[PDB]
RNA sequence: GUGGGAGAGGGUGGUGGAAUUCCCGGAGUAGCGGUGAAAUGCGCAGAUACCGGGAGGAACGCCGAUGGCGAAGGCAGCCACCUGGUCCACCCGUGACGCUGAGGCGCGAAAGCGUGGGGAGCAAACCGGAUUAGAUACCCGGGUAGUCCACGCCCUAAACGAUGCGCGCUAGGUCUCUGGGUCUCCUGGGGGCCGAAGCUAACGCGUUAAGCGCGCCGCCUGGGGAGUACGGCCGCAAGGC
């Protein structure tokens, strides 16, 4: 499978507000991908649990979210 | 004496016994069942055979209100949590979606001893 | 067996029917070897069952025998303590050795004096669907469907 | 000094969602719960399961790491303010201003003490139910102190790397966090794994030394009696040195 940076452009990790690109960082649930999946570096996937944490609580990222099968 | 056709199925699976409550659209239930409201007493409830006879005897009960279409909604984890589900597809009602729901605590309260 | 698959027993053709399934029969009501007892037995319940119904003993014989397999049964397993009776399917395989062994029992505990009516006897009333021999296969196939809450336990 | 850096380092206020419990309402019957089986317990004054509203306390899922920070104890939601340590580049400034450190002074997990709050979950003691030969226990149902906050005590620990601090020297390989660089790599500062020489009774250690040297502090000198007795200092007590 593909990783989330592979597939993406050049985005701001800082930018807590850019939800169409922060979406695409978590799981089927509200969960931040880990960095097997998000091809991110070890100081870039600090920067985007804090952003993405930021952006929950301004409403825009779920928080947890429920999984539609088994 | 309601007639309300569509529905949610909640599926509650713990080791130790197997309930199933199935609800109006709205999340209001209807009718329910369980491995000790079928004849099962013991630890036979938890046990995924309780848990077909549980989901199927709601099943019939919903069928008596005219329920046909089902939102499947799952929490925990037991035996015969599959299983109910199994019996909830071949029921005849036919099974919309599929959801787990289980409760995850964000690491809040401290738990049992059992549990640590 | 422990390291093979302890092959099955090859029995010889019937020396009458031409069947081994009347062989293994006979062999069953055989005791303390003496296989032409056994078959006299066997060959003159033969002719009652011709006598008293106008239809062929062999393939009553087998109906009987049909009647008597049983579809599943129940074993113990430890489990956590005390162990369970746990419902599976029966093997075809024992299917035959089971069905045969209960016409025997079955047919020596009956009232009748000689052994060849009893064996006749039990045969036609196993055919019908009654007799000793099928009542130990309808109360087994009960003892699952019963226990059938422990049919996780397959094994 | 200058210019940059990473971080659950500390203190204060604020704040977010998930979950448990409780209350209110809706809908809805006959059980739920729990175990190896059970029983005590709870439920027709309507529980369990389900939807909605509210209250309150505690802890922060994923990220999360074999990761980072701190002298140690120890430190994980998010935000803001106050603040400590530390590393790198420049080769600018002072001109041996250094090292260690008996005593002193401060910090010091948990449990425990005092005063006043708080109290959802958990839970010593305790009340029960089981198991058992017995059960002063393991398992189950309850439950008080306590766990949480403020202020003041207490000073113990497998407080562990069972390895005191600083400096110099002595093959490399590989994984990693964080800087700088002419950015297959080089070069620092951490965190790991193999391993040269060497050391070690052995296991093992090996540029993060348990190698080679030097400086200084602490400490040991067979087991039991005993971390006891006595004396002293400390403590409200428990007790500590
Ligand atoms: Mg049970
Ligand atoms: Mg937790
Ligand atoms: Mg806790
Ligand atoms: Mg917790
Ligand atoms: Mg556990
Ligand atoms: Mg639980
Ligand atoms: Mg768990
Ligand atoms: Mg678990
Ligand atoms: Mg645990
Ligand atoms: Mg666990
Ligand atoms: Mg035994
Ligand atoms: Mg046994
Ligand atoms: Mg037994
Ligand atoms: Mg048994
Ligand atoms: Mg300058
Ligand atoms: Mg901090
Ligand atoms: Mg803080
Ligand atoms: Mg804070
Ligand atoms: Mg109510
Ligand atoms: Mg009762
Ligand atoms: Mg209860
Ligand atoms: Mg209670
Ligand atoms: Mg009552
Ligand atoms: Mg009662
Ligand atoms: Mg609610
Ligand atoms: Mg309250
Ligand atoms: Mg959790
Ligand atoms: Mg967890
Ligand atoms: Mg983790
Ligand atoms: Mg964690
Ligand atoms: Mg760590
Ligand atoms: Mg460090
Ligand atoms: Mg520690
Ligand atoms: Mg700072
Ligand atoms: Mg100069
Ligand atoms: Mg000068
Ligand atoms: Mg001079
Ligand atoms: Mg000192
Ligand atoms: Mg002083
Ligand atoms: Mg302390
Ligand atoms: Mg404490
Ligand atoms: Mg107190
Ligand atoms: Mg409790
Ligand atoms: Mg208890
Ligand atoms: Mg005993
Ligand atoms: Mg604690
Ligand atoms: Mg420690
Ligand atoms: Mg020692
Ligand atoms: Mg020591
Ligand atoms: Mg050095
Ligand atoms: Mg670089
Ligand atoms: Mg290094
Ligand atoms: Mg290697
Ligand atoms: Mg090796
Ligand atoms: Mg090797
Ligand atoms: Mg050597
Ligand atoms: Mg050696
Ligand atoms: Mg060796
Ligand atoms: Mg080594
Ligand atoms: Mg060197
Ligand atoms: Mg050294
Ligand atoms: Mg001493
Ligand atoms: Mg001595
Ligand atoms: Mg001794
Ligand atoms: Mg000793
Ligand atoms: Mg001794
Ligand atoms: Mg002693
Ligand atoms: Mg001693
Ligand atoms: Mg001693
Ligand atoms: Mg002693
Ligand atoms: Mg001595
Ligand atoms: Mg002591
Ligand atoms: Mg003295
Ligand atoms: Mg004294
Ligand atoms: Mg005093
Ligand atoms: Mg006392
Ligand atoms: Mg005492
Ligand atoms: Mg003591
Ligand atoms: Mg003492």
């Amino acid at each position: 499978k593909a990783k989330v940076k592979a597939t993406l452009g050049e985005f701001d990790l800082r930018d807590y507000r850019n939800v169409e690109v922060l979406k695409r960082f978590l799981s089927e649930t509200g969960k931040i991908l880990p960095r097997r999946r998000t091809g991110l570096s070890a100081k870039e996937q600090r920067i985007l649990a804090k952003t993405i944490k930021r952006a929950r609580i301004l409403g825009l990222l779920p928080f947890t979210e429920k999984l539609v099968r088994k | 004496k309601r007639q309300v056709a569509s529905g949610r199925a909640y599926i509650h699976a713990s080791y130790n016994n197997t309930i199933v409550t199935i609800t109006d659209p709205d999340g209001n239930p209807i009718t329910w069942s369980s491995g000790g409201v079928i004849g099962y007493k013991g630890s036979r409830k938890g046990t995924p055979y309780a848990a077909q006879l549980a989901a199927l005897d709601a099943a019939k009960k919903a069928m008596a209100y005219g329920m046909q279409s089902v939102d499947v909604i799952v929490r925990g984890t037991g035996a015969g949590r599959e299983q109910a589900i199994r019996a909830l597809q071949a029921s005849g009602l036919q099974v919309k979606s599929i959801v787990d729901d289980t409760p995850v605590p964000h690491n809040g309260c401290r738990p049992k001893k059992k549990f640590r | 067996a422990r390291r093979r698959r302890a092959e099955v027993r090859q029995l010889q053709p019937d020396l009458v029917y031409g069947d081994v399934l009347v062989t293994a029969f006979i062999n069953k009501i055989m005791r303390d070897g003496k296989k032409n007892l056994a078959a006299r037995i066997f060959y003159d319940a033969c002719k009652i069952i011709q006598e008293k119904t106008g239809q062929e003993p062999l393939k009553v014989f087998k109906q009987a025998v049909e009647n008597v397999k049983p579809r599943m049964e129940v074993r113990s397993r430890r489990v956590g303590g005390a162990n369970y009776q746990v419902p599976m399917e029966v093997s075809p395989r024992r299917q035959q050795s089971l069905a045969l062994r209960w016409l025997v029992q079955a047919a020596n505990q009956r009232p009748e004096r000689r052994a060849a009516v009893r064996i006749a006897h039990e045969l036609m009333d196993a055919a019908e669907g009654k007799g000793g021999a099928v009542k130990k296969k309808e109360d087994v196939e009960r003892m699952a469907e019963a226990n059938r809450a422990y049919a996780h336990y397959r094994w």
